[PDB]
RNA sequence: GAGCUAGCCCUGGCCAGGGUGAAGCUGGGGUGAGACCCAGUGGAGGCCCGAACCGGUGGGGGAUGCAAACCCCUCGGAUGA
RNA sequence: GAAUGCCGGCAUGAGUAACGAUAAAGAGGGUGAGAAUCCCUCUCGCCGUAAGCCCAAGGGUUCCUACGCAAUGGUCGUCAGCGUAGGGUUAGGCGGGACCUAAGGUGAAGCCGAAAGGCGUAGCCGAAGGGCAGCCGGUUAAUAUUCCGGCCCUUCCCGCAGGUGCGAUGGGGGGACGCUCUAGGCUAGGGGGACCGGAGCCAUGGACGAGCCCGGCCAGAAGCGCAGGGUGGGAGGUAGGCAAAUCCGCCUCCCAACAAGCUCUGCGUGGUGGGGAAGCCCGGGUGACAACCCCCCGAAGCCAGGGAGCCAAGAAAAGCCUCUAAGCACAACCUGCGGGAACCCGUACCGCAAACCGACACAGGUGGGCGGGUGCAAGAGCACUCAGGCGCGCGGGAGAACCCUCGCCAAGGAACUCUGCAAGUUGGCCCCGUAACUUCGGGAGAAGGGGUGCUCCCUGGGGUGAUGAGCCCCGGGGAGCCGCAGUGAACAGGCUCUGGCGACUGUUUACCAAAAACACAGCUCUCUGCGAACUCGUAAGAGGAGGUAUAGGGAGCGACGCUUGCCCGGUGCCGGAAGGUCAAGGGGAGGGGUGCAAGCCCCGAACCGAAGCCCCGGUGAACGGCGGCCGUAACUAUAACGGUCCUAAGGUAGCGAAAUUCCUUGUCGGGUAAGUUCCGACCUGCACGAAAAGCGUAACGACCGGAGCGCUGUCUCGGCGAGGGACCCGGUGAAAUUGAACUGGCCGUGAAGAUGCGGCCUACCCGUGGCAGGACGAAAAGACCCCGUGGAGCUUUACUGCAGCC
RNA sequence: CGAUGUCGGCUCGUCGCAUCCUGGGGCUGAAGAAGGUCCCAAGGGUUGGGCUGUUCGCCCAUUAAAGCGGCACGCGAGCUG
RNA sequence: UGGGAGAGGGUGGUGGAAUUCCCGGAGUAGCGGUGAAAUGCGCAGAUACCGGGAGGAACGCCGAUGGCGAAGGCAGCCACCUGGUCCACCCGUGACGCUGAGGCGCGAAAGCGUGGGGAGCAAACCGGAUUAGAUACCCGGGUAGUCCACGCCCUAAACG
RNA sequence: CCGAGGGUAGGGCCCGUGACUGGGGCGAAGUCGUAACAAGGUAGCUGUACCGGAAGGUGCGGCUGGAU
């Protein structure tokens, strides 16, 4: 569960906390943590292309295995649950028998101590990683690559998960963590469970500091700006929008669809997403 | 109060200095000018 | 032209002293087990008071100024966005 | 002769303002042509978490000495950061480079762009981060971790001896890390000593004393001791660490294990080298053969890569160690020792400031370290004071008005005023005690009150010792003494009741607004399946994100509580394979020009032909909207009810004379002697109302209202006093302004407000201190207002394009 | 319009008189006392407070009375704001 | 000690029917709905039929006037964990008992909080009818909710 | 020293009263409709929720104290 205090502060009679119980080692593995350079929402322009980012404490990139195909056959012992500040999982430590270590994310239920293996033939247990052909329909399942060899892109964040609900030639059909159903091809990886620390969506930030904390810099209504600024600036007083509500670049923000038209994935995704 | 000019040897050089200067074309271009000018310095002075 | 100013990035540095006394922990009480209650321990916080430091609330002065924004008194923040 | 013309010169204001912090001066002696201002002595004052010392920027000779005083210095000048000249900066160990990487910059490969150029993995560059070997004292007018002295140390080269499978830009380990809190043991620093050293002193009533005053250390290799840091050992297996590996990783077995061991650092000791006060003698000499000891206090510093807790989860690379590959194994490397070698740049001086940034020797700005003592609960606060540094580069008088800053005040006590604006009051610590309300934290320092000095006596626990004395810390009880007064000086909340707005801490219009504005956690809508959407860019490339729907963008709303109604006709958005309209293009009936011709050329109907628009639906926390009339109930009044027009539908809950109410000071109630404000009500709401959210809400607020208590020079109503000015004298000496002036009053007149015209009245000539009614006084070619077929910012269903998208 | 600063307050007055009071009168539906109304008269006087930025006005407590106007709606090189 | 019957409870699993929706085929002029209608859906191809998929909720027959529980209440099937209760033997203990102010626990539905889920149904709501009117009853739509987890609420014609 | 009490300050309980407001009782000669009693013309009652000029309606679950 999420961890409240008492209101001995404005702040902490809302703000909550992760209990980080199932995180059983705190520092990370020196081989495979990189440096992570902080852009603060500018790119190599200088230029901000993202707005309101910056000033977050610092953070160290703990290399994550996005494929496991890599080692197929070879177990590997769940070593240690640990933080990462790069996304909202958790991740376990694996021992290879290889003597190799890497990090994956945290499935819900994965125990320190127990084993998991990636391949074809890999048992259908938490924390095991298939081809999609070979999962039963009905799993779910975490960590999916779009395209085969290409790395884990769907369903990452903590507590989501896809479903496996059909088969049709070299296709596989996900229901994904929006509600979407899509084929993803059967040669893409996945990995038998859902995410853990699925309480992370109950947390509650409390203050304002802790946004910052975040690198989460102060965001600006386009209502209190003015007209050089913003389709939503000025007018004397406060303001409806009168106009269809817009970003600050003119283009409408309620309902307006954005997926490019022609795009050649369309023709694998069955239907958009629910919700 | 503190004012504008806050002098910084490092700075002065790295800004306005002859090779900051060639570096680009309207670098180039100033250099250009003060020469054609007959400016005795072509760039600020700064000890190093 | 960002040696002023605004934001971010990298790497350093700084914040006298005092006050409040969260969680947890230990002991006791309680109970079928518990919740929980009490004491001690503990030392949390965009917590409190107040220097440095960062400010600039009210008033007075200054107004060919000491100063093209200053001075005095008072006042806000001062482990944090 | 005028252009608020341009350049220059010189006036007026004027011997006027001013001479730059109110920390403060006085005298004697000297120097010199000249002295308040330079030197010296004595006295006085000011700083002392600095106004003292050290370092980094920046500055660039300003440093030291001699000789000068035209100018610079707000006066003076014999002086000086000024003029002339001469001298002065010394490094293997300090800092930077011959080392390493960070952001970033550059950029082989590569990519992109009309050109110029933009990017870009590696690499390279890039520091105040990592790494790396010097401490104490002496010396100069002026440099010193640099010279000298003593004791240490580093690298490279070569050699010797011993040892080893040696060998790297490759593998691995390590380097390597947060915040808060913190243990033990030390050190820096400090206090005391009846002990040790010392020149001396006995005053003016007393004291020859356990008297006063002064000092009582610093650095130091090996070794040793104390305190800490780091680190398990052996074998077997091995498929991973982009080759190899004995290394590292992983598995298993064995002893070890909060130990020791090994290793590293700090501290102490340590051969040795130094230093060494007051006082009084002309920076030096003496003190002095100086002594150099004991106790207490004690870091934020050290051991350190220590420990614990917590979530926001806390650089890299090299040095270093280990592994091996080519190689090479008469080499090579490792260890010890010895000799040799060891480069370039900085070093003066100022450095919270008269030498830096501010045009000035400018009350402003400027990062790091040291920053002693006593007392006040603590402290870097406050008062005084050490070391050290200053009295602020005009002075001397005077003792008006007025001004500033300050002190006090009879009686009253907010009667002041827009407002208690301002100023009083309160004020630290210890104890007692503390309300509504509440989100149970708070509200709270609520409010309100008691205590507070000194002396003697008895006593409780702690620290250091030893368990004791001594020192040091925290107490408790009794009895007394003095004053107007005991946080006796300085520093140190006035309080309460009650509304509005915003939940809160935060942010803002640098330099007229700090707020009710912005932000904010939180809520909802919406886009986005990842080569995401979106953003910057022509592009390449980037951000998003080394993220993946519990995520990322956009929008509104703004903790929390209780809630958020009706209208989808119009606009937006979303869905709709029909239909209508629809461009290029396709098609080619039909027709035309020309040629003797084959032919060449042109026009061109039906039909086919996208998005978009039309059309059909949906959609409000999308843009938005949310009525009128007539009638009707046992008195009146009113209208639950009915009728009727209109609309897309006619405002629900809640709230309401409100940050909204025109009429308006609505009406009524409350408070007041009296209340246009305030609070509580009512509801004909000119013109509230539900996420441009509605209604509440504890706590919070330098926000904006209303009231009371306390207390006051705010006031009745003013008075006195202080200092800095104003005034006088000596020194230096501005300014805007200025058509010229020999520049009075009234009543008239005049372009309609006359010193200047008329008539009359008044008036000897010239200043000084004062006051502001006039000179339509100064300043700024009015910001208002209009005008100009003047400009610019902004908007949109103005026009017309363009990017972008379809 | 190459600028003639504005409401209200404070301060400081001075003037007019169509007089609020005080002095002198005539008429009265003037018995007295007290008033009413007109005439003469500008010498002096013409309060403190609550509300509101207010001028004004209303109200409280008084008063002989609580006058009305002008002076750039007197007076910002006099202050406030 | 030995046996029994049971929708007693809790957890995890898991089956088939049906409704709805979506895809493919086939097909066309209506379907739906009522007392009778209309709104509604339908030539933009509905209904009716076949095949495929998704998802939630409830478990037909057995089923009974039946069974179990203290009450609320409990119904496909399997497994585990677990309560109460009856019987036979008449073996053990030796009045160890009954009740029970307070206390504690449990407590249908509706409701509330956080998160999930959402097929059918359906307060509010919109529309069609009915009617003198019809803020109803009937019809076509429709949001909470109904379902799951956790925490509250603690009521009832909680009745025999 | 204690001490009647007086004074300052802050709490507690009770009473009276208050612009205005909430429903309640009664009156009865009114307006609206007809919710319950019959199958009361939608069986009723019910806890709760949401809604409506009004009685009341609807939903979910419960009871029979329901006609046929
Ligand atoms: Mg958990
Ligand atoms: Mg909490
Ligand atoms: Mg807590
Ligand atoms: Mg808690
Ligand atoms: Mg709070
Ligand atoms: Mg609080
Ligand atoms: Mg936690
Ligand atoms: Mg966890
Ligand atoms: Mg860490
Ligand atoms: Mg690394
Ligand atoms: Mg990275
Ligand atoms: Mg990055
Ligand atoms: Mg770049
Ligand atoms: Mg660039
Ligand atoms: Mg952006
Ligand atoms: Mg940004
Ligand atoms: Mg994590
Ligand atoms: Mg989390
Ligand atoms: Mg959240
Ligand atoms: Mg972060
Ligand atoms: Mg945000
Ligand atoms: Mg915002
Ligand atoms: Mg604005
Ligand atoms: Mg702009
Ligand atoms: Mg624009
Ligand atoms: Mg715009
Ligand atoms: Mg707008
Ligand atoms: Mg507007
Ligand atoms: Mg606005
Ligand atoms: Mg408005
Ligand atoms: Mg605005
Ligand atoms: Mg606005
Ligand atoms: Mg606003
Ligand atoms: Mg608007
Ligand atoms: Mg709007
Ligand atoms: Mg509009
Ligand atoms: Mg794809
Ligand atoms: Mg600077
Ligand atoms: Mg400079
Ligand atoms: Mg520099
Ligand atoms: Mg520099
Ligand atoms: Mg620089
Ligand atoms: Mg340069
Ligand atoms: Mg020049
Ligand atoms: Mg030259
Ligand atoms: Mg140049
Ligand atoms: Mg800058
Ligand atoms: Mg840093
Ligand atoms: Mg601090
Ligand atoms: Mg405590
Ligand atoms: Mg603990
Ligand atoms: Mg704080
Ligand atoms: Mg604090
Ligand atoms: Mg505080
Ligand atoms: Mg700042
Ligand atoms: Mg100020
Ligand atoms: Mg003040
Ligand atoms: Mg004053
Ligand atoms: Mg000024
Ligand atoms: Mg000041
Ligand atoms: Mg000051
Ligand atoms: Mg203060
Ligand atoms: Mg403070
Ligand atoms: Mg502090
Ligand atoms: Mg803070
Ligand atoms: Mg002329
Ligand atoms: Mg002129
Ligand atoms: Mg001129
Ligand atoms: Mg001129
Ligand atoms: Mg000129
Ligand atoms: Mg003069
Ligand atoms: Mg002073
Ligand atoms: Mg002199
Ligand atoms: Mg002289
Ligand atoms: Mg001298
Ligand atoms: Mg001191
Ligand atoms: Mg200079
Ligand atoms: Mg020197
Ligand atoms: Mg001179
Ligand atoms: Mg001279
Ligand atoms: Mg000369
Ligand atoms: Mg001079
Ligand atoms: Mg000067
Ligand atoms: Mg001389
Ligand atoms: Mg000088
Ligand atoms: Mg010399
Ligand atoms: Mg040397
Ligand atoms: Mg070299
Ligand atoms: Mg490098
Ligand atoms: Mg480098
Ligand atoms: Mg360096
Ligand atoms: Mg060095
Ligand atoms: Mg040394
Ligand atoms: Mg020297
Ligand atoms: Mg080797
Ligand atoms: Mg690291
Ligand atoms: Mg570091
Ligand atoms: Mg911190
Ligand atoms: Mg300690
Ligand atoms: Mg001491
Ligand atoms: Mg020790
Ligand atoms: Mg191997
Ligand atoms: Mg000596
Ligand atoms: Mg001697
Ligand atoms: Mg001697
Ligand atoms: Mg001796
Ligand atoms: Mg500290
Ligand atoms: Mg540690
Ligand atoms: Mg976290
Ligand atoms: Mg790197
Ligand atoms: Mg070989
Ligand atoms: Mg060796
Ligand atoms: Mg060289
Ligand atoms: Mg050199
Ligand atoms: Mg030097
Ligand atoms: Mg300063
Ligand atoms: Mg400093
Ligand atoms: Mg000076
Ligand atoms: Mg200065
Ligand atoms: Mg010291
Ligand atoms: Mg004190
Ligand atoms: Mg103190
Ligand atoms: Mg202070
Ligand atoms: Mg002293
Ligand atoms: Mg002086
Ligand atoms: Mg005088
Ligand atoms: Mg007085
Ligand atoms: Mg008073
Ligand atoms: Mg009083
Ligand atoms: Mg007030
Ligand atoms: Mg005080
Ligand atoms: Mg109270
Ligand atoms: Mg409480
Ligand atoms: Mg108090
Ligand atoms: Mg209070
Ligand atoms: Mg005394
Ligand atoms: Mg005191
Ligand atoms: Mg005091
Ligand atoms: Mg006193
Ligand atoms: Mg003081
Ligand atoms: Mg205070
Ligand atoms: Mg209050
Ligand atoms: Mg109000
Ligand atoms: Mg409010
Ligand atoms: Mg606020
Ligand atoms: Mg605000
Ligand atoms: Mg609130
Ligand atoms: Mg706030
Ligand atoms: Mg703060
Ligand atoms: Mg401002
Ligand atoms: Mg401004
Ligand atoms: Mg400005
Ligand atoms: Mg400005
Ligand atoms: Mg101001
Ligand atoms: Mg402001
Ligand atoms: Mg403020
Ligand atoms: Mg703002
Ligand atoms: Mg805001
Ligand atoms: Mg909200
Ligand atoms: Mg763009
Ligand atoms: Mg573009
Ligand atoms: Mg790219
Ligand atoms: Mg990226
Ligand atoms: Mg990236
Ligand atoms: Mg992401
Ligand atoms: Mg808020
Ligand atoms: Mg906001
Ligand atoms: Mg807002
Ligand atoms: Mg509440
Ligand atoms: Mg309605
Ligand atoms: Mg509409
Ligand atoms: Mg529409
Ligand atoms: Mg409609
Ligand atoms: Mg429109
Ligand atoms: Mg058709
Ligand atoms: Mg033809
Ligand atoms: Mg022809
Ligand atoms: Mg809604
Ligand atoms: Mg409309
Ligand atoms: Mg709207
Ligand atoms: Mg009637
Ligand atoms: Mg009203
Ligand atoms: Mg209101
Ligand atoms: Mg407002
Ligand atoms: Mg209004
Ligand atoms: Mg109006
Ligand atoms: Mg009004
Ligand atoms: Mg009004
Ligand atoms: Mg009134
Ligand atoms: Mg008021
Ligand atoms: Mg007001
Ligand atoms: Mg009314
Ligand atoms: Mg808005
Ligand atoms: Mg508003
Ligand atoms: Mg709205
Ligand atoms: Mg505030
Ligand atoms: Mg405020
Ligand atoms: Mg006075
Ligand atoms: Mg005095
Ligand atoms: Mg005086
Ligand atoms: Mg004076
Ligand atoms: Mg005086
Ligand atoms: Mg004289
Ligand atoms: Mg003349
Ligand atoms: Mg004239
Ligand atoms: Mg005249
Ligand atoms: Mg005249
Ligand atoms: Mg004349
Ligand atoms: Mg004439
Ligand atoms: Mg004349
Ligand atoms: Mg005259
Ligand atoms: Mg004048
Ligand atoms: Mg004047
Ligand atoms: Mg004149
Ligand atoms: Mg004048
Ligand atoms: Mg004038
Ligand atoms: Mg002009
Ligand atoms: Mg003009
Ligand atoms: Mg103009
Ligand atoms: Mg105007
Ligand atoms: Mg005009
Ligand atoms: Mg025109
Ligand atoms: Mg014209
Ligand atoms: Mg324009
Ligand atoms: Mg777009
Ligand atoms: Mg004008
Ligand atoms: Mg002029
Ligand atoms: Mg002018
Ligand atoms: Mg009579
Ligand atoms: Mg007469
Ligand atoms: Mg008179
Ligand atoms: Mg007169
Ligand atoms: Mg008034
Ligand atoms: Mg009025
Ligand atoms: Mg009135
Ligand atoms: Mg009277
Ligand atoms: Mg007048
Ligand atoms: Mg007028
Ligand atoms: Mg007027
Ligand atoms: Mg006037
Ligand atoms: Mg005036
Ligand atoms: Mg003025
Ligand atoms: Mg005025
Ligand atoms: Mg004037
Ligand atoms: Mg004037
Ligand atoms: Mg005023
Ligand atoms: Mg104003
Ligand atoms: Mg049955
Ligand atoms: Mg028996
Ligand atoms: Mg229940
Ligand atoms: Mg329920
Ligand atoms: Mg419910
Ligand atoms: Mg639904
Ligand atoms: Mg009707
Ligand atoms: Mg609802
Ligand atoms: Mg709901
Ligand atoms: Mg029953
Ligand atoms: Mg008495
Ligand atoms: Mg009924
Ligand atoms: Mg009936
Ligand atoms: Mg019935
Ligand atoms: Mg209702
Ligand atoms: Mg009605
Ligand atoms: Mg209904
Ligand atoms: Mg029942």
């Amino acid at each position: 569960a999420v961890k409240k205090f008492k209101p001995y502060t404005p702040s902490r009679r809302f703000m909550t906390v992760a209990d980080f119980s199932e995180i059983t080692k705190t520092e990370p593995e020196k081989s495979l943590v990189k440096p992570l350079k902080k852009t603060g929402g500018r790119n190599n322009q200088g230029r901000i292309t993202v707005r309101f980012r910056g000033g977050g404490h610092k953070r160290l990139y703990r290399i994550i295995d996005f494929k496991r195909w890599d080692k197929v056959g070879i177990p590997a012992k769940v070593a240690a649950i640990e933080y990462d500040p790069n996304r909202s999982a958790r991740i376990a430590l694996l021992h290879y028998v290889d003597g190799e270590k890497r990090y994956i994310i945290a499935p819900d239920g994965l125990q320190v101590g127990q084993q998991v293996v990636a391949g074809p033939d890999a048992p259908i247990q938490v924390g095991n990683a298939l081809p999609l052909r070979f999962i039963p329909v009905g799993t779910v399942v975490h960590a999916v690559e779009l395209e085969p060899k290409k790395g884990a892109k769907l369903a990452r964040a903590a507590g989501t998960s896809a479903q496996i609900q059909g088969r049709e030639g070299d296709y596989v059909i996900l229901r994904l963590p929006s509600g979407e159903l899509r084929k993803v091809h059967g040669e893409c990886y996945a990995t038998v469970g859902a995410v853990g620390n699925a309480d992370h969506k109950n947390i509650v930030l409390g203050k304002a500091g802790r946004s910052r904390w975040l690198g989460r810099r102060p965001h600006v209504r386009g209502a209190a700006m003015n007209p050089v600024d913003h389709p939503h600036g000025g007018g004397e007083g406060r303001a409806p929008r009168g106009r269809p509500p817009a970003s600050p670049w003119g283009w409408q923000t309620k309902g307006l669809k954005t997926r490019k038209r022609r795009k050649p994935s369309s023709r694998f995704i069955i239907a958009r997403r629910k919700k | 109060m503190k004012r504008t000019w806050q002098p910084n040897r490092r700075k002065r050089a790295k800004t306005h200095g002859f090779r900051a200067r060639m570096r680009t074309p309207g670098g180039r271009k100033v250099l250009k000018r003060r020469r054609q000018k007959g400016r005795w310095r072509l760039t600020p002075a700064v000890r190093k």
